[PDB]
């Protein structure tokens, strides 16, 4: 239903407020550093 | 006859092998089982092959017209080279540098050449993995970021760059890459890329912290995950819209393309990447097992599975391409129908796909000189299907939008990028093992110096030198590096390996030692391939590449919003100084032979 001279303009979306990519990177890096810490501890545990 | 040209009494002798095989000496890594070694070799081969290299060339040169020469050259050259590489190891019991220095120790240059080539390949790689994981991070949400354009400051219409082009090209070239108009022009560090690259390097270093003893476990799911995901893509990629539409396009050859030999030029290079030859790699994998292993069966099964996986990935890629082309053609036809209907105010349901030409003729006959105001565009299949993307657009641009059109887009997006990440990780494992091993093999490192320290130091150094790719001109530099990395160094390394095996050492002694080690003397096929088939066939393509190096032009597509016909490719040639860069890869291998000859001639007296 178009009026040939009147077009919609109010369509602003604001879905992501926190940039989920940042939190995903953060949890991935936390897991990575935990893994490297346990790996180096086990490697140095070669007593 | 005793065909030993005065090279014995210094190589690890056969009696030395008998003495070492009956007491299992320690201080040497060994695979837990033949499966952990089969699987890691398979993962390295598939990782080097089927990411950013095989599908891109398959869809760039036409498809089918490239698969046939690739298959014939693979079955003629890769199997002999793979068997030779796998059997020269497990015999001299050393790494690539050590193996090539054990016999005829005058040169030792091919080992360091392979070291440098692997280092460069890993340098330009692991940036692809950084981009893959960055695209993976932005998943896990229903409104995928590349599906929609961002609103301008006017809050009424889209941005000009995002409107003249697609949302996906904007999310890649601008939101992620932040590419520059010029090539020499640089920018900030682009902290997103720095964070992603640091994450990639950290996960790689953690995965191979202690070397083989960890990687053998790491591959157990890393070299097997991109086989259970890919298959299901088939059951999705066939029966959605393009069943026997893109696959049929792939299956029919192209006689015109085979006439142009340029495709052949790349095809050979592909097998070097497909079978992971010319690197250190498999040698360190090969010379880590017992002396009672059947190398021929290993080579044949690896080659067969590699060919099968190549066929699989080609089928899936062209399936997605055909589905996308069909969708674009359908939407263009619908736009044409809508234009006619709005022009002449016919009932909406009267014109369809098949009754369009007759109604168009009726419309112009009825009311001439008013139809002429309409702008009609033409669209037919085999015009969208023949369109080829350059660079790394195959997925970041094609597969992303094809996924968005699909119903449950985030799920297949995340699983596809996980597959890609796993393939890249297996690849990086493979060319990482070919690094440090030569460094610890040349034996100048201080004694204690635990391997973890050396791996960390090399990882941080590679991170520092790869810092460059995180700039605003990183994509251009990566394309420039890839335009010359590979091919010629790999061809030179293969020629050196073949020459050293055939002339130095000897074919006859090779037959004797393989017969004593496991038996099953190679039949005439292998002997004729190593004698005149493989070396001559590789030398002719090397010469052909050298000849056509003079006439191929030198340019690259650029992303300049401030330029007319913006959604089109622009070529601006190359700067005058960038040529100097490629010289660093020009004459690496044969530098040390004259130096050693001079040292021998002038040092004795
Ligand atoms: C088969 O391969 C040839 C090899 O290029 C294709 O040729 C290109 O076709 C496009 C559009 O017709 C032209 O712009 C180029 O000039 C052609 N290439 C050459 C040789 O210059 C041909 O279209 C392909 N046909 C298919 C896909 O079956
Ligand atoms: C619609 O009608 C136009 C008339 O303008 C068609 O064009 C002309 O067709 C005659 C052939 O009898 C040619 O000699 C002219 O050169 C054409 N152009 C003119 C007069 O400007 C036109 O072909 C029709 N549109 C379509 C379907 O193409
Ligand atoms: C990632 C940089 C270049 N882009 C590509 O290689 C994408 O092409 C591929 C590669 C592998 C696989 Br499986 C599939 C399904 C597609
Ligand atoms: C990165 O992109 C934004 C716009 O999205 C732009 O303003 C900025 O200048 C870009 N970064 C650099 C160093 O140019
Ligand atoms: C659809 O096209 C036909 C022939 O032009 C004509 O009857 C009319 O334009 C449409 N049909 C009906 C029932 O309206």
């Amino acid at each position: 239903l178009e009026f040939l001279g009147i077009q919609p303009t109010l369509g602003p979306p604001n879905q992501p407020p926190v940039s989920i990519w940042l939190i995903v990177f953060g949890v991935v890096m936390g897991v990575i550093v935990v893994g490297i810490v346990i790996l180096i501890f086990t490697g140095i545990r070669d007593r | 006859v005793l065909p030993n040209p005065g090279l014995d009494a210094r190589i690890p002798s056969l009696a030395e092998l008998e003495t070492i095989e009956q007491e299992e000496a320690s201080s040497r890594p060994k695979w837990d089982n033949k499966a952990q070694y089969m699987l890691t070799c398979l993962g390295f081969c598939v990782g080097l092959g089927n990411v950013w290299r095989f599908p891109y060339l398959c869809q760039s040169h036409g498809g089918g017209a490239f698969m046939i020469p690739f298959l014939i050259l693979l079955v003629l050259e890769g199997i002999p080279l793979l068997y030779l590489e796998f059997a020269i190891g497990q015999r001299l019991r050393r790494g690539s540098l050590g193996v090539w220095s054990s016999i005829h120790p005058a040169l030792k240059g091919l080992g360091l050449a392979s070291m440098l080539t692997s280092f460069m390949v890993g340098l330009y790689y692991n940036t692809i993995i950084s981009w893959i994981m960055w695209y993976l991070f932005n998943s896990f949400q229903e409104p995928l970021p590349w599906s929609d354009c961002p609103l301008n400051e006017n809050q009424t219409g889209y941005v000009d760059e995002c409107a003249r082009s697609s949302p996906v090209d904007y999310f890649w070239y601008r939101e992620t890459l932040n590419i520059s108009t010029s090539i020499s022009d640089s920018g900030s560090i682009q902290w997103w890329m720095l964070l992603c690259l640091a994450c990639a390097w950290s996960v790689l270093y953690m995965c191979t912290i202690r070397g083989i003893e960890t990687t053998g476990k790491a591959v157990y799911i890393t070299s097997t995950l991109p086989y259970v995901v890919l298959t299901i893509f088939l059951i999705r990629g066939l029966t959605l819209k393009g069943a026997t539409n893109g696959i049929v396009f792939l299956f029919t050859p192209n006689v015109t393309e085979l006439a142009q030999p340029d495709t052949w030029l790349d095809a050979g290079a592909q097998v070097f990447f497909s079978f992971s030859l010319a690197f250190g790699g498999l040698i360190s994998f090969s010379s880590y097992n017992s002396v009672h292993n059947n190398c021929e069966k290993d080579s044949v099964i690896v080659s067969i599975i590699n060919g099968f996986t190549s066929v699989y990935v080609a089928i899936v890629v062209y399936s997605v391409i055909g589905f996308r082309a069909t969708q674009r053609y359908d939407d263009c036809f619908s736009t044409n129908i809508l234009t006619l209907i709005n022009g002449f105010d016919l009932p909406e349901g009267n014109v369809t796909q098949e009754n369009f030409v007759d109604m168009q003729q009726r419309c112009n006959a009825s009311d001439p000189a008013a139809y002429a105001q309409l702008v009609f565009q033409t669209c037919d299949i085999n015009a969208f299907l023949s369109e080829a993307v350059e660079g790394t657009g195959l997925a970041f641009i094609v597969f992303t939008e094809a996924i968005t059109k699909m119903p449950l887009s985030p799920l297949w997006s995340v699983l596809f990028f996980i597959m890609l990440f796993c393939l890249g990780l297996s690849s990086m494992f493979g060319n990482m093992e070919g690094v440090v091993v030569p460094l610890q093999d040349l034996r100048v490192i201080p004694p204690k110096w635990p391997k973890e320290v050396l791996t960390g130091l090399i990882c941080l150094g590679t991170f520092l030198i790869g810092f460059i790719f995180t700039l605003n001109s990183g994509q251009y530099w990566l394309s420039l590096l890839d335009s010359y990395a590979g091919s010629i160094p790999l061809l030179i390394i293969a020629f050196c390996e073949m020459f050293s095996v055939v002339y130095v050492y000897g074919v006859d002694r090779f037959n004797k030692d393989i017969e004593f080690m496991i038996g099953h003397k190679p039949n005439i096929f292998w002997q004729v391939t190593w004698r005149v088939v493989s070396p001559l066939l590789m030398l002719i393509i090397f010469l052909f590449f050298f000849v056509v190096e003079v006439s191929q032009e030198l340019t690259y597509s650029i992303w300049d919003p401030g330029y007319e016909e913006f959604p089109k490719s622009q070529k601006i040639s190359y700067p005058n100084w960038v040529y100097v860069v490629v010289v660093i890869v020009a004459g690496v291998p044969s530098l040390t032979i004259p130096g050693y000859a001079i040292y021998k001639l002038i040092r004795n007296h």
